């Protein structure tokens, strides 16, 4: 496996060049509710297409049986999409960066019923990555992680590749002129948020199926057989 | 079968 | 504020004195089995263990030092996870099978309904824990990190979330201190820590699947759920 | 109230 032979420049720059575009929503103003969960759900579809690209570009990931990616990417994807929103919502304290025509607030959540508790949740996170000065580099490898690493106890190279992010994201910080206790502690910070994320994730399915359930807002199929994989 | 397969193998 | 003057050794000392006993079930291999009588006897145990989880909870360090309305919020998002972690490290030597209680050991040909999916995650993250050799020292703090750590980011004056990030850090350096006293080197020591903080996520995750069946179980009222369960239920809800 | 608020009080 070519992965476990990339040092760790060759990981960083391999994830960073593997990263999705930011998408864009529809244009046109108060949100209905109805009409806000459109918009949200039409972006996770297309978003879920430059996931599945991104992933294959994740160093060892294609050294996987097609099923242990469908896998992977059915276990983790709300998961990679909510660490990809409250990343590019930092710098947007108090605001959720959906899109750059979609910036939202607590406020907002309220139009849909118990969306104002993830808001403040995914708020929560954000301001965190924000006070932790959270660097472009320790993102992709993050987001790395929960794509290897949430579905793999629902199933060997995966953990050697695991390690491989690991010794990245502790060389990072190294370059980044920390501290040896300095390293192993943020290092363990970020790590412990990975379970938060999980955290959302799952209150964030609940909320799917019986949004589905209502058969009030469009899903796409694609969505659907991602929701389905979770039941 | 499943649109997750079709666009892993694209 | 003692939690933050502990050396690392104090600290595990401090955390292998609070361990809570291990309780007995009131399985009978006379009884019958059923679903409804196997599963009172696991939420009938949960119930028992809750009260020692309280009582050890106010022997970690730093734990004592948050208000009252803190520690509740602590407690009712990490009870499960902290039962779920305690459950999977005493069943680290009996493989393919879960110790939820000396007399009750399962190999999950139970059966019960909805409830397969699990026991193979907790095997899976039982094995998992018997391949690294996860140690008695490493494991209390897991689970006083997990104590912790659940419940912070949905808990404004602020200080009382640095201060428990400060004790989480204090553990964290305790970790380290035993990973490199058992002679590891530096990069097996980082591994290490990440590899367990990352079985976090699972047992976060099979927590939240735990809550969800327990609100049907509530809802189909068979099993019977003592009072306290059912107020930590409703605190996820 | 709670009957977690009166053992952890306790
Ligand atoms: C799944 C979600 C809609 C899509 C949201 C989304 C879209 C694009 C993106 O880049 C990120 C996200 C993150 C959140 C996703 C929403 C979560 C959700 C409902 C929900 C309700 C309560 C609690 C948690 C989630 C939803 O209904
Ligand atoms: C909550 C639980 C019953 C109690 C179990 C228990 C009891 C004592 C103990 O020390 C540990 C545990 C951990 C597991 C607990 C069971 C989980 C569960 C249902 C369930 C179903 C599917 C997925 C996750 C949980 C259950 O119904």
């Amino acid at each position: 496996s070519l992965a476990l032979s990339l040092t760790a420049d060759q990981m960083v720059s391999a994830l960073l060049d593997a990263e999705p575009p930011i998408l864009y929503s529809e244009y046109d103003r108060p949100f209905s509710e109805a009409s806000m969960m459109g918009l949200l759900t039409n972006l996770a579809d297309r978003e879920l297409v430059h996931m599945i690209n991104w992933a294959k570009r994740v160093p060892g990931f294609v050294d996987l049986t097609l099923h242990d990616q469908v896998h992977l990417l059915e276990c983790a994807w709300l998961e990679i999409l909510m660490i990809g929103l409250v990343w590019r919502s930092m710098e947007h304290p108090g605001k959720l960066l959906f899109a750059p025509n979609l910036l939202l607030d607590r406020n907002q959540g309220k139009c849909v019923e118990g969306m104002v508790e993830i808001f403040d949740m995914l708020l929560a996170t954000s301001s965190r990555f924000r006070m932790m000065n959270l660097q472009g580099e320790e993102f992709v490898c993050l987001k790395s992680i929960i794509l290897l690493n949430s579905g793999v106890y629902t199933f060997d190279h995966i953990h050697r590749v695991l390690d491989k992010i690991t010794d990245t994201l502790i060389h990072l910080m190294a370059k980044a002129g920390l501290t040896l206790q300095q390293q192993h502690q943020r290092l363990a910070q970020l790590l412990l948020i990975l379970s938060h994320i999980r955290h959302m994730s799952n209150k964030g399915m609940e909320h799917l199926y019986s949004m589905k359930c209502k058969n009030v807002v469009p899903l796409s199929d694609l969505l659907l057989e991602m929701l389905d994989a979770h039941r | 079968h499943k649109i997750l397969h079709r666009l892993l193998q694209d």
